């Protein structure tokens, strides 16, 4: 059934929230803040994970060229 | 044993801070500016300034100044004083007038030989010709303005010559001269110039470069007046002889005087006003070429620009001199505002000189380098660019997305065009469905069906590696003769120790112990020579590992030379590598980096300061695409990632910063004038191709947003935008109104988008036009070209463009420069007479005043003239000099310009052209007819010359390596030597001691590598020197030879690793011996005994000049057959006819113009380019982006070798060893990458660096359009004589001859002929059939050459790289 | 089924809302700080919140009003005079034009007193 | 369905890349040195694990 | 019709991807290179991963 539009809408809501978070994290330094390191998402592990996957997909091409060698 | 040879011409810049320091120390106060330079110069002066101040004459002048007797002025005041000097009466007057009369008479007498030869060959036929007799009658009274500029130039050059000679003789010599230029007292070193005028009670202090500039001004004005007088006399005789421009010289002298008054009223700041006059001349041009609205807009903009420049000059002058010693030097006409009267009169004189004539207006561009050069304030230019490069830019994210998407779209489109597919995408899931179809079909949409949404979508595309970085550094691209910046810790070594604090001096003496000898080099060459740990894969590792990021040694040094920026060696390597990778991989995708009415306009923008507006957010959105395409990161983004974290410092010698005590790190020194941080990118020159292709991408984005076509052409610091847009004309709207409206709207849009990406265009940089084609500084209107040819020959003088004052290079430079009065100015006679004026000056007048060879060269030339008088039975030494100055420099004569160069630019055989030139020149004395077959008449002079040319003692030595280096070399000491042959042994002796083991080991094996390279191809019995050149360019010895030849052009080769600007006496003696042998060569080539009294004199009956040239070339090398080099001379082979014969049987050149004159006119025919017939080659299908450029070049060379030498007995072994050694592949693997050549004759079609690609005429391209050529009647004759057999006569040169011949006949007869028929001498044409080569290549010697010079071998095609080739 | 249309309508509403925020988004280039002690990251905020920072001297720019005009997508009078149909002469260039036009010789400046 | 399912799969694959880029922007936009040093240490650990993985899956010989 | 809605959604998502990727690339400026976080924002590429591969297969001799 085409009820995965619910998941698509959930992902879009997540993207909206994180976009607002980005535009406030860029410039909210004075009154949206009393110290540093505002309460936020701070999840660098998914970033490291996408870096892993992309570097591994590049290493796959390198290793295929080496296999052809 | 070390001498210092100073400049005779301004090569560097005039320094504001050097002048300020010297004059501030000498007068004990702020001289030009109240900055740190004056304070540090007065507190701790340099020793060379203390030497000037402590002279007795300087002490007396300072005493007078401190008593109020003399007044201190600015160097421009004294420039105006000098350019007015005419003091002395009747003695210097008679002497100078007699000298100028003599120079002019001798120049006309030397030109008479060539004019007679030309008129005798064209069939138009002390001074023999009537034309030059009338000209000598016209030019026997030099006018007062010419005498004035000649006298001034002579005095200034005498002062300079005296100083240079006594400075070679004595180090530390200060010239003190108050007698040469009467009224002025000069005190001249290389470290300063103090000029004092006594009756005016004025004194100025300036630099040696300023005296050089003054002498250059006087020379430039003498040259303007001389060219204009020659041209006016020629046009009085014949309106077709002189130049197309006609100048009144009293108006020109008034121009000079009024520009001098502008520079005297406004001080150094007056060069702003002087520079803003190019706009006034362009407005006078557009008042003729453009239409009312365009020309009115440009005129108003130009007036605003000039008055803004003058107001800024006044304000800056008043603010600068307020607290200096020049506070009472500003005239009242500055505050009165009455300077506008002077400016008005200057502009009116410019408009009078232009005479409402496109020729005069285009020529008047010499005015801009006729007034000298300004002293540039280095700290002030630093401060001007700081505010632009520190400014925060604000971008819409959609603007950056559209710019990145337009760049990516151009990349995709060019990649599909050149490689037949999209680039490899690593995130192709981001394309919606409409771009997935283009990706899978390997197509792209056009800019019309493209959308801004499409560009935003494409901005999300990432790529895989397409192009590969070279792993071994190309030493040819990374070595030069410029200076290197020291590291950040050693940046205080760029200033004198006196100017630096004591703690800075102690810190430098302690920090030099922590750096290598390469990091303490100050020069690029010795930076690389002193590297005992140099590795060829060092740059590759620095780029892969990003060793340039966050480097503590990074600094940007700025030098007054527009603020030439420097950085240490690592970062300079990275910059050069990024620019080279762009130039050789990406510039192929950006080819412009070289209704009832369709509206059209033109927008011209100045991109000189385009870099300062670029930030990371605008340039690196595209540099990231380039990084991904190369599999690397931050290589093309290196500038905006590293420069923001370094310090920008002005490192001129006399512009030190104030370093606060206890501060010793440059990044801790206080920001000040000439010293700032946080430079948000945009260094000029660096990353220029990146910003060019980004400008092209933005132009595509603008064309998409404005819905008009764009034809951009970005040539350096200037882009031209041809805009087209199909509109529908409104009620009663004219085409001009529509074009102007299009220009206005397109200007609005261009401004809006450039401001979107952070560049604020200014109305002074950009102007709109409609039809006028002004690109590459050339005026071109209605198809006709309008040259500025007087501007190219302003600096023609004795010792120009030469090293150690080489006589031969000076003559060659004079000829090459003066040839532009004929190539562009379309005047053979004006070019000839001007060249002979300055060649006679060089030979007869300045050769006895050599700074290193005091008069030995003149005694040698007198020996040569006596020998010529004895040989050719001449009347005196004057006739002998006239003959010497017309003999080719190949035989040892003094004529840099052969006669063929007046009719076609290129030739495939210099020896035949030299022999033909000599025959034509000696016809002036032997009275031979150049329209007849060669004959023995009574005079054996030409017979004696030709006998001496063909008869000599054979003495070949290293013939094959020499024919590799120069396929047209002669051997047996039959030609003049060049500095690269004389200096190369010294270069290798110096390089053998270099700490760098690459250069050391390549120089230690240099002699044996030459011996082996001579043995490789020595048993191939038919000698093909162009095939030898192809063999030589495929071996690693060619790169070593290029490095050595670059080093050998330096002054003082032996002092390269000595850290000195002095010249060693051994280099002086080597250059002196070389000059003397080159001068006296004509004695050894033409022996008085004719070298044969046993073999009788040569008989010129049925003599082929080309057979004689082939014999000379073969005998000089003691070879039997030399193929593919000798070719007929079309000037000699072709007989010129003006009436139709019985049957044509020649090349027929007809004038399609209807007028009797074609100069300054355009015809219906297509321009003639030359463009020799090209090869037929089948390119193999493989992935060429997998290979670097050097690997593909090596593959092309090896394919050419397999083509030319396919018939040698050793071809398999030869090609196998070449492929293994240079490419790393076997021959069977490398052969699949070779282009297969379908052309049978490689003697015709082989493409080498030693062969001309084009054969143009000695005539502007616009002029070739007036004539039509027909080579049909000569084809039947050539095929009935040589049926289906190849011959050595060049076709393109045969048409070039006819076109230039039409032009020259119009020049000399005042009427263009209706047709010209070129009938060939068939005994001068021979077969050129590709031979069957016999013999074996020395394979042992080949592999020993490869193994000795292995440090210069290119990258080898890997297995990983070879598997990717055919996927 | 009237549900798939509601789902797609909400999805397209959120997509338009995301693209609006993306197209009203201004990037301020990285550069020196106020105290000239270092570099600050590239700032990305909304167009109005950035025009306010240009207005309130929060981001030091050379030309405040012209940047604020370009961000507001309005044409300031400086670029309305740089790309204007007519180029007006300055008073200095007016006087220079009056001097140049007409061979009236009313210049009357003697260069020998220089 | 073929078209519907394939288009929904592509839409999900685009939403995942959007969320990844937003993770990158949010993590790098946090401007204390803490997150910067965390990214740097995670990048030294990523290189180490990549080296070890290439080694272990190259030990198949 | 639903396929047209999904294709318009895909077009809008591609535009969002382009915008956000330009933002990612432009945000990896001088301060990210100074802090050593730029290869995490821009990604690892062919030369660096080849360097990793060599380091991984010549540790001692294997």
């Amino acid at each position: 059934i085409t009820a995965r539009l619910d998941r698509i809408d959930e992902k879009l809501s997540e993207i909206l929230g994180m976009l607002h978070t980005l535009v406030v994290a860029s410039a909210g330094p004075t009154s949206a803040r009393d110290g540093i390191r505002d309460a936020m998402v701070g999840l660098r592990e998914e970033m490291i994970e996408k870096i892993r996957t992309e570097a591994l997909m590049t290493n796959d091409r390198l290793e295929a060229m080496a296999r052809l060698r | 044993a070390n001498v210092y040879l100073t400049d005779s011409y301004l090569k560097g810049v005039i320094s504001f801070s050097e002048c300020n320091a010297l004059g501030s120390y000498i007068f004990n106060g702020p001289y030009l500016k109240n900055d740190y330079t004056n304070l540090i110069s007065r507190q701790n002066p340099l020793i060379e300034h203390m030497n000037l101040k402590k002279l007795n004459i300087t002490q007396s002048l300072i005493s007078k100044y401190h008593k109020g007797e003399i007044k201190l002025e600015e160097p421009t005041y004294f420039q105006s004083l000098l350019m007015t000097y005419k003091s002395m009466t009747s003695s210097e007057q008679i002497a100078t007038t007699n000298l100028l009369k003599k120079i002019i008479r001798r120049a006309i007498e030397i030109s008479d030989v060539k004019v007679y030869a030309i008129l005798n060959k064209l069939g138009l036929k002390t001074i023999k010709t009537t034309l030059l007799k009338k000209l000598m009658c016209s030019m026997q009274h030099p006018p007062s303005w010419l005498i004035h500029w000649f006298n001034l130039y002579t005095k200034l050059n005498n002062i300079l010559t005296q100083y240079r000679s006594n400075e070679v003789k004595n180090h530390g010599f200060t010239l003190i001269d108050n007698q040469t230029l009467s009224g002025f007292q000069f005190i001249l070193n290389q470290y300063g110039c103090i000029v004092y005028h006594k009756e005016l009670k004025r004194i100025t202090v300036t630099t040696y470069n300023q005296f050089l500039t003054w002498k250059d001004i006087s020379l430039s004005r003498l040259n303007v007046c001389l060219i204009t007088w020659i041209s006016n006399c020629l046009n009085t005789l014949n309106k077709s002889l002189g130049l197309r421009c006609g100048f009144n010289n009293v108006i020109l002298t008034q121009l000079f005087l009024y520009g001098d008054c502008i520079l005297k009223l406004f001080h150094n700041e007056g060069f702003y006003i002087i520079k803003e006059v190019e706009g006034f001349i362009m407005s006078l041009i557009l008042n003729i070429t453009e239409e009312d609205q365009f020309r009115k807009r440009f005129y108003n903009s130009m007036l605003n620009n000039i008055t803004d420049a003058a107001n800024k000059a006044q304000k800056n002058l008043l603010s600068r001199v307020c607290h200096t010693l020049l506070d009472k030097t500003v005239s009242d006409n500055i505050i009165n505002g009455r300077w506008i009267i002077l400016l008005s009169k200057f502009l009116k004189l410019i408009k009078l000189a232009g005479d409402n004539n496109l020729n005069n207006l285009s020529e008047l561009y010499f005015l801009f380098r006729i007034f000298g050069h300004p002293m540039v304030d280095e700290r002030q230019a630093m401060d001007a660019v700081k505010i632009n490069c520190n400014e925060t830019k604000f971008y819409l994210l959609s603007s950056l997305s559209m710019l990145r998407g337009a760049f990516i779209y151009r990349i995709i489109k060019g990649f599909v065009n050149n490689y037949n597919r999209w680039p490899t995408l690593r995130n192709a899931i981001v394309l919606p469905l409409r771009w997935l179809t283009y990706y899978k079909l390997n197509t792209y949409p056009s800019l019309l069906e493209l959308t801004e949404r499409d560009l935003i979508v494409l901005s999300g595309l990432r790529f895989y590696r397409e192009f590969r970085l070279p792993k071994k550094v190309d030493l040819e691209m990374i070595i030069n003769d410029k200076a290197i910046s020291p590291p950040k810790n050693l940046i205080w070594t760029s200033f004198p120790r006196n100017y630096m604090p004591s703690h800075i001096q102690n810190y430098i003496e302690h920090e030099k112990l922590k750096f290598s000898e390469s990091d303490k080099s100050r020069r690029v060459l010795e930076y690389y020579l002193r590297d005992n740990k140099f590795n060829e894969c060092d740059l590759y590792n620095c780029v892969v590992n990003q060793s340039y990021l966050n480097n503590p040694n990074h600094v940007v040094s700025l030098t007054g030379k527009r603020m030439f920026a420097m950085q240490p060696g690592m970062f300079r390597q990275v910059q050069i590598l990024a620019e080279k990778m762009i130039a050789e991989n990406i510039l192929q995708f950006f080819p412009e980096s070289l209704n009832n009415y369709i509206s059209k306009c033109s927008i011209i923008t100045d991109l000189s300061k385009f870099n300062q507006a670029f930030r990371y957010e605008t340039s690196c959105i595209c540099s990231d695409v380039l990084d991904e395409l190369h599999g690397v990161q931050s290589l093309f983004s290196w500038l905006h990632l590293t420069i923001p974290h370094v310090t920008i410092i002005c490192t001129y010698r006399h512009a030190p910063p104030y370093i606060g005590d206890h501060i010793v790190d440059l990044n801790n020194v206080d920001e000040q004038s000439g010293l700032y941080r946080y430079h948000m990118g945009g260094i000029e020159g660096w990353c220029q191709k990146l910003w060019t292709i980004e400008a092209i991408s933005l132009l595509d984005l603008i064309s998409l947003k404005g819905k008009f076509s764009i034809t951009a052409l970005i040539n350096g610091d200037n882009q031209s935008i041809d805009i087209s847009k199909p509109i529908r004309l409104m009620e009663g709207q004219t085409h001009a109104q529509a074009d102007y409206l299009l220009a206005l709207n397109s200007l609005k849009l261009l401004y809006k988008e450039y401001a979107g990406i952070g560049h604020k265009l200014k109305g002074t940089e950009t102007y709109i036009s409609r039809d006028m084609q002004f690109m590459s500084k050339t005026i071109q209107h209605n198809g006709v070209y309008y040259p500025a040819s007087i501007k190219k020959v302003l600096r023609v003088g004795p010792w120009i463009n030469t090293i150690l004052d080489d006589f031969k290079v000076s003559l060659e430079s004079i000829g090459s420069l003066t040839q532009e009065l004929e190539y562009r100015g379309e005047s053979l006679l004006c070019s000839l007479i001007f060249r002979n004026v300055w060649l006679y000056n060089q030979i007869a007048l300045q050769l006895k005043n050599h700074a290193l060879c005091n008069n030995k060269l003149y005694l040698d030339i007198l020996k040569v003239l006596k020998h010529l008088k004895t040989f050719f039975n001449l009347d005196n030494i004057d006739t002998a000099l006239t003959l010497y100055m017309n003999l080719p420099m190949l035989f040892g004569g003094g004529d840099p310009n052969l006669l063929y160069r007046s009719f076609y630019r290129r030739t495939p055989d210099f020896l035949t052209e030299a022999i033909v030139h000599s025959v034509f020149i000696l016809s002036y004395y032997t009275n031979h007819d150049l329209k007849d077959k060669l004959q023995d008449l009574s005079d054996d002079r030409l017979n004696k010359f030709l006998t001496c040319i063909i008869t000599f003692d054979k003495n070949p030595n290293a013939e094959f390596v020499t024919l590799m280096r120069d396929p047209q070399a002669l051997g047996s000491e039959r030609q003049a030597k060049i500095t690269s042959e004389i200096n190369r042994l010294a270069v290798t002796e110096v390089l053998s001691t270099a700490p760098n083991k690459i250069f050391s080991k390549s120089a230690q094996h240099y002699t044996t590598t030459e011996i082996d390279l001579n043995d490789i191809m020595q048993n191939i019995e038919p000698t093909y020197p162009h095939g030898l050149r192809v063999v030589y360019e495929s071996l690693p010895f060619y790169k070593a030879e290029k490095i050595v030849n670059l080093i050998s052009g330096t002054k003082s080769i032996t002092n390269i690793l000595e850290k000195t600007s002095a010249i060693d006496l051994t280099d002086i003696d080597r250059a002196t011996e070389m000059m003397r042998k080159n001068i006296t060569l004509l004695i050894r080539i033409l022996p008085l005994d004719c070298n044969r009294d046993k073999r009788e004199i040569l008989s010129m009956e049925n003599l082929s000049i080309t057979e004689l040239s082939k014999y000379v070339r073969e005998r000089s090398w003691s070879l039997s057959n030399i193929v593919g080099v000798t070719s007929p001379s079309i000037m000699y082979t072709m007989d010129i006819k003006y009436t139709t014969s019985t049957i044509s049987s020649g090349i027929i050149i007809e004038k399609y113009n209807v007028n009797s004159l074609t100069r300054g006119e355009r015809g219906p025919t297509k321009p003639w380019v030359g463009s020799s017939t090209q090869e037929k080659k089948t390119m193999p299908v493989y992935n060429r982006q997998v290979l670097t450029k050097k690997q593909r070049d090596q593959i092309d060379l090896l394919a050419k070798l397999d083509w030319v030498y396919a018939s040698i007995d050793n071809k398999d072994e030869f090609m196998e060893e070449l492929s293994i050694g240079t490419l790393g592949l076997t021959y069977e693997k490398a052969k699949k990458l070779f282009p297969q050549y379908l052309s049978v004759n490689y003697l015709h079609r082989l493409t080498v660096s030693s062969r001309p690609c084009e054969f143009p005429a000695s005539i502007p391209a616009y002029r070739t359009t007036n004539y039509h050529f027909d080579t049909s009647p000569i084809n039947r004759i050539l095929t009935e004589k040589y049926g289906d057999e190849d011959i050595d006569i060049v076709f393109q040169n045969c048409i070039s001859f006819g076109l230039s011949l039409m032009s020259v006949v119009e020049q000399f007869t005042n009427v263009c002929p209706n047709r010209i028929i070129l009938i060939p001498k068939l005994n001068e044409i021979h077969l050129m059939k590709p031979p069957i080569f016999t013999g074996d290549v020395d394979i042992h010697k080949l592999k020993q050459v490869i193994q000795k010079q292995h440090m210069f071998l290119p990258d080898k095609i890997s297995l990983t790289q070879y598997v990717e080739l055919f996927l």
